[PDB]
DNA sequence: AGGTAGTCACAGCTGATTGCGCTG
DNA sequence: AGCGCAATCAGCTGTGACTACCT
């Protein structure tokens, strides 16, 4: 058991290559709300991004 | 590769203590170690 | 008492001026002794504070000792008396002595002789001068366990009465809770019922005048009694006890914690004490040299308190062990003696005297004050800063240089929480090489370097990426001593990478550079010892850590005992000509990759 | 055009200041653009709170002598 | 019994009161106690000595390559005596060095014997780039010593330092008899080994009357050589043991003179570059020769050029001050100044000299016991 | 909302198994 | 292919801190 133990998990630590998640915010269309302000809602995490557009 | 040296280089050595420290020369041997005094 | 400023206020406690400053020393109502160093009076003054009280910090200026209830045992148990110690007190004081100090000495030492244990013909007798205090004990259900046999009263003479063997523990326990504390005095030179053994130190092992103090206030008037020295491992320690045993005569016990101890004390034995092999046993299980019938027996913890089956031959020999009385049981390591199965040992045999040596007296869980009953008071602690000053004990450079986390690794260390985290600051780039810095630097030198590394999966990687000896600890018993024997007489390699093997009494050769990672979490006693490998500036050690991690806290908490001993930690925070040369890890791309291995142990 | 505070630190707390804004520790998303590897963009109206977590992360890991 | 197991000292019993705040006094008493730690002598040992001509011997052999000595031996051998060189010759005026230097079973004659301290050392560091090969001859380097110091004058000491690596010397002939005619000849021969004992080593250094040692590491090698460097014993008088030796004033010349002749020096003579044709320098009393650099005996006339205040700076060993008779302060019935530093009398011994009954504190008189070497009152 | 017994890492010891070497 | 020394695994324990569950 324990000499399977040491070699099953050498295959198994080397199947997984990306750990850390990507956290790109992909903002959809703009919304345009009163004084110019224009709104920007990330459709992965639901962010909101508002500006004021020159 | 080039950049990556320097990049690292940059990161490493000024990350946490050195912004300030350094800022502060700028604006300005017993208890020395050996390899502090070369 | 009093809080205008969050501390506590005693000055019109203690108003007495006689003279402005002619008393160096300060005294604090519930109990204190501040000590002025740049005094003329100073070694006076250290002397009989040292007597009668022990030290909490020895720094540079301004020494600070502390008044407790097994201080003054002990100075009372020197020929010193509360008329001397209580008018030397007020002698110096520029205070005035307040009236908190003098009725706590007077309880604690009026109370000093009126009990007293001793041991004849293996059977255990507590003897008292005064027949009071026995009915005033015989109340105390605890102690009627001990008396077997309805302890008809023992009639002799002095009023005395037996107590059990196995639970002597209990009843020294329950003593100093009845304000009786017991003492263990053996005078060795009126017994004609011990066979006295012929061992005579030899007249060439001078020793220096700090063990004479020692060794003196262990003989305080003729008598050797229960007690604990604190030396350096650089230090004469071993010495001292060989001395101790010497000076007993009587059948020694020599206990250590390793296996490769016992051979450590048969050497010191061997070179200054002047005794033949024929007498000289170890009892390890390994070479079994005859312990039946021998004059000084040496064996080690772990060994003498099994709860499983003993071997035959073992067995007989504890048999005969447990047999007859001992003089000077010496035990070495006393700091891992308050275990659950060390304490034991105590009571499964039995000794007259029992002599305590360490290096490092610190221990968590609060034990160490079971170990003033256990064994005795705290008899002799060396002044570190003042012994390297004498140039007999190393002067370390100590030195707590941090290493910022890299991004790749802080976001993997922020991210988990589940005991993950040690091996993401352990393998931290930046503090990978600063330590290959400092080992390239102090090898350019000639400087014998010695790695302590906790976390031995981080030595791995460690340790053959420099393509160096390394000591993973269940190696063997062969390659260690052969990789040791070959690190001191070779220029070839002179740095080895320990794994938490070091952190004890060994027979590592001199060295003068210690870089240690990644230790444990608190451990006072490791760092002590890590500290006490390099002295012997002639030499430094480096302590290396990972910012904004808890290597930070961790190594702000381990080094109170040593600043306590009056060392300073300089931070370095940047080591010169870092990028001067190359190092490893150089790009990022080694670096990010390092992130792969380090997070693929996933023992769940 | 955005309106905030323009936070500049080391790298270390650049990492932990991102790891926040992900782990929601503050209750919202308001670290919402990062320009440097160093300096980061964030409202204003709640420097407060990113303060009292830098300090705590500060202090936790540094064992006051008190 | 043990001198331990008696009874616990108490050092604290010394302090006593009697008017309370006498502590003061006590404090008092030990700092003037603290004081006069020494013995009033900076060296306390040989106060004379003797006209030395020692001749050091170098292995040169492969065994100097080794890495017990970091780097290797020869270098730290060179860079220790040129350190010996220095401070033989602080310690030694009118001393001479020469340096043999064995290889390939031969010895060659490195430095001649003169007492140039610059030219021995410009050759330990010439020599420092040399080549370690062969076997070391003692026979030869011995025979070379010899032959040199054989017509040296009775008076001097001849003395034979021998640095030997390698545990092998050839011999081209009996090495005893070499050992027998030294001894005739009265040359002192010591050895410093590096490897371990050697037979006819300590043969050589019982017979010669010298001393044989085995370095331990670099600090003994250096403190076996700082031994080496103190002078012997000198008999009281053996004959008419004087030396003809002149004392060359610097004299530099000015322009503002019409008397500024300048000069080449005869030591940069012999340079491959340009001599320095200086202004002035040492000129020789007796021939009005040129030189640059003193002690140097001079090459034309043969006088011995030497500096007066080198020969000056060991006389007074040779009339040390008598210690001042302590006096104390109440017993003292004159005047409370001190002839010294004109301060105020107010420690509890003062200190009366013996020849001019003059007043002196505890200062004044440890500085010229210790630096003056003489009293102020007596040389008015 | 707070505190103590499992638990993991790393080391030690002793008590047996058990596996390779064993003559000019 | 019988002995015997030596390498090896099991069981217990010390040190230190981390962590899940509930009155
Ligand atoms: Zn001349
Ligand atoms: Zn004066
Ligand atoms: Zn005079």
């Amino acid at each position: 058991d324990k000499k399977v133990k040491e070699l099953r998990r050498a295959v198994r630590s080397s199947v997984w290559k990306r750990e850390t998640i990507v956290h790109q915010h992909e903002y959809g269309p703009e919304e345009n709300l009163e004084d110019d302000m224009y709104r920007k809602t990330c459709t992965m995490c639901g962010h909101e991004l508002t500006y004021e557009k020159m | 590769g080039t950049s990556s040296q320097a990049e690292a280089a940059r990161i490493l050595a000024a990350s946490w203590p050195q912004n300030r420290e350094d800022e502060e020369k700028q604006k300005l041997a017993s208890h020395l170690f050996p390899f502090e005094k070369l | 008492k009093v809080d205008e400023y969050g501390a506590k206020d005693y000055r019109l406690q203690m108003p007495l001026k006689d003279d402005h400053t002619s008393r160096p020393l300060w005294v604090a109502p519930d109990g204190h002794i501040f000590l002025e160093a740049f005094s003329p009076v100073y070694k006076y003054a250290q002397d009989f504070l040292v007597a009668i009280a022990e030290p909490v910090c020895r720094p540079t200026h301004v020494h600070e000792y502390k008044l407790t209830a097994y201080s003054l045992y002990a100075a009372v148990s020197v020929g010193l008396q509360t008329s001397d110690i209580t008018e030397y007190l007020r002698k110096l004081s520029k205070t005035g002595v307040p009236d908190g100090i003098m009725q706590f000495i007077k309880l604690c030492t009026v109370s000093y002789g009126k009990v007293k244990l001793v041991l004849k013909h293996n059977r255990y007798f507590v003897e008292s001068c005064h027949p009071d205090v026995i009915q005033h004990l015989l109340q105390d259900p605890v102690i009627r366990e001990c008396r077997l046999r309805n302890s008809e009263g023992e009639a002799t003479e002095t009023v005395s009465f037996e107590v059990k063997q196995e639970m002597i523990e209990e009843l020294q326990k329950r003593c100093i809770h009845l304000e009786y504390p017991l003492l263990a005095e053996y005078d060795f030179r009126n017994d004609s019922v011990n066979p006295d053994i012929n061992i005579d130190l030899k007249p060439t092992a001078v020793l220096r005048p700090y063990q004479e103090k020692s060794l003196r206030k262990m003989f305080g008037n003729g008598r050797a009694r229960s007690g604990v020295i604190v030396l350096p491992c650089g230090a004469g320690k071993s010495l001292v006890g060989v001395t101790a045993a010497c000076t007993v005569r009587k059948r020694c016990l020599v206990l250590g914690n390793s296996a490769v101890s016992v051979e450590q004390w048969k050497a010191q034995f061997k070179m200054w004490s002047t005794i033949d092999d024929s007498q000289i046993c170890r009892f390890t299980s390994d070479a079994k040299d005859k312990p039946i019938g021998c004059s000084v027996a040496i064996s080690t913890y772990s060994m003498l308190g099994h709860t499983t089956k003993r071997s035959w031959e073992a067995e007989r020999v504890m048999e005969w062990l447990k047999t007859q009385e001992w003089g000077l049981m010496i035990l070495d390591e006393v700091h891992t003696i308050p275990a659950k199965m060390f304490r034991r040992v105590l009571t499964i045999v039995q000794a007259h005297c029992k002599l305590g040596l360490t290096a490092t007296l610190v221990r968590e869980d609060d034990k160490i004050v079971d170990l003033n009953f256990l064994i005795g008071p705290k008899l002799y602690e060396a002044n570190w800063m003042e012994l390297q000053n004498n140039g007999y004990i190393a002067k370390v450079q100590c030195a707590e240089v941090w290493c910022p986390m890299s991004p790749e690794f802080y976001r993997e260390y922020v991210a988990i929480k589940t005991k993950k985290r040690i091996l993401l600051y352990t393998m931290n780039p930046n503090k990978f090489r600063a330590c290959q810095f400092l080992i390239k630097f102090h090898e350019r030198r000639n400087d014998k370097i010695i790695v302590f590394a906790d976390n031995v999966f981080a030595l791995k990687e460690y340790a053959i990426r420099l393509n160096k000896p390394y000591i993973y600890g269940p190696t063997s018993q062969g390659e260690r001593m052969q990789i040791l024997q070959n690190f001191k007489h070779n220029p070839k390699i002179n740095t080895i990478f320990i794994s938490k093997v070091g952190d004890t009494s060994f027979d590592l050769p001199e060295a003068n550079v210690l870089i240690q990672i990644s230790s444990h979490g608190g451990s006072r006693r490791q760092e002590a010892q890590r500290l006490g490998r390099v002295l012997r500036y002639n030499a430094f050690f480096y302590s290396l850590v990972s910012q904004d991690t808890q290597e930070m806290a961790y190594s702000t908490k381990r080094q109170r005992f040593l600043v306590d001993q009056g060392y300073s930690f300089k931070v370095i925070t940047k080591l010169a000509g870092m990028e001067e040369e190359d190092l490893a890890f150089s790009t990022k791309e080694e670096q990010q990759q390092l992130l792969q291995k380090v997070l693929a142990a996933t023992d769940l | 055009v955005l309106k905030g505070v323009l936070i500049e630190c080391d790298p270390a707390m650049k990492q932990f200041l991102l790891y926040l804004d992900e782990s929601n520790a503050l209750g919202k998303k308001f670290i919402i653009q990062d320009i440097d590897d160093t300096h980061v963009f964030v409202i204003a109206e709640l420097v407060n709170v990113l303060q009292e977590r830098v300090g705590e992360l500060m202090d936790q890991n540094a064992f006051s002598l008190t | 019994t043990k001198r331990w197991e008696g009874g616990y000292e108490r050092t604290w019993e010394i302090l006593k009161e009697d008017e309370s705040g006498s502590l003061k006094a006590t404090i008092e008493d030990i700092l003037f106690k603290a004081k006069r730690k020494r013995v009033f002598e900076h060296h306390g040992q040989v106060r004379l000595g003797m006209m030395r001509h020692l001749y050091v011997v170098v292995d040169g052999s492969r065994t100097m390559e080794d890495q017990d000595l970091k780097p290797n031996r020869l270098t730290c051998t060179l860079k220790l005596l040129e350190y010996f060189v220095e401070e033989y010759f602080d310690q030694n005026p009118i001393s001479q060095i020469g340096i043999i230097v064995t290889k390939s079973k031969r010895a060659e004659k490195l430095t001649e014997l003169s007492g140039n301290p610059r030219k021995h050392i410009t050759s330990l560091k010439k020599a420092v780039d040399m080549t370690c090969h062969g076997e070391p001859s003692l026979y030869n380097s011995l025979s070379i010593a010899m032959q040199t110091l054989k017509h040296m004058p009775g008076h001097t000491s001849r003395e034979v330092l021998i640095i030997f690596s390698s545990l092998t010397t050839c011999d081209p002939s009996n090495i005893y008899d070499l050992i027998k005619t030294l001894k005739a000849a009265k040359i002192r021969v010591s050895v410093i080994g590096l490897s371990a004992e050697v037979r006819v080593c300590t043969v050589l250094a019982r017979e010669t009357g010298g001393t044989y040692h085995v370095i331990l590491d670099e600090s003994h090698y250096k403190e076996l050589l700082t031994h080496h460097v103190s002078p012997p014993p000198a008999s009281s008088s053996s004959e008419c043991s004087l030396i003809r030796m002149g004392f060359p004033q610097h004299t530099i010349a000015s322009l503002s003179d019409q008397d500024a002749k300048p000069s080449f020096s005869m030591a940069h003579l012999d340079g491959n570059t340009e001599p320095g044709l200086t202004l002035g320098g040492y000129f020789c009393p007796q021939c009005r020769a040129k030189y640059c650099e003193l002690p140097v005996e001079c090459k034309i006339c043969g006088l011995t050029l030497v500096s007066a205040p080198h020969l000056a700076r060991s006389y007074h060993h040779l009339f040390p001050l008598d210690a001042f008779q302590e006096i104390p302060l109440e017993e003292y019935n004159g005047e409370r100044f001190c002839y010294g530093c004109q301060g105020e009398l107010k420690d509890q011994h003062v200190y009366v000299c013996a020849v001019c009954q003059n007043v002196f504190c505890v200062d004044c008189d440890v500085f010229v016991h210790d630096s003056l070497h003489c009293c102020p009152g007596c040389i008015h």
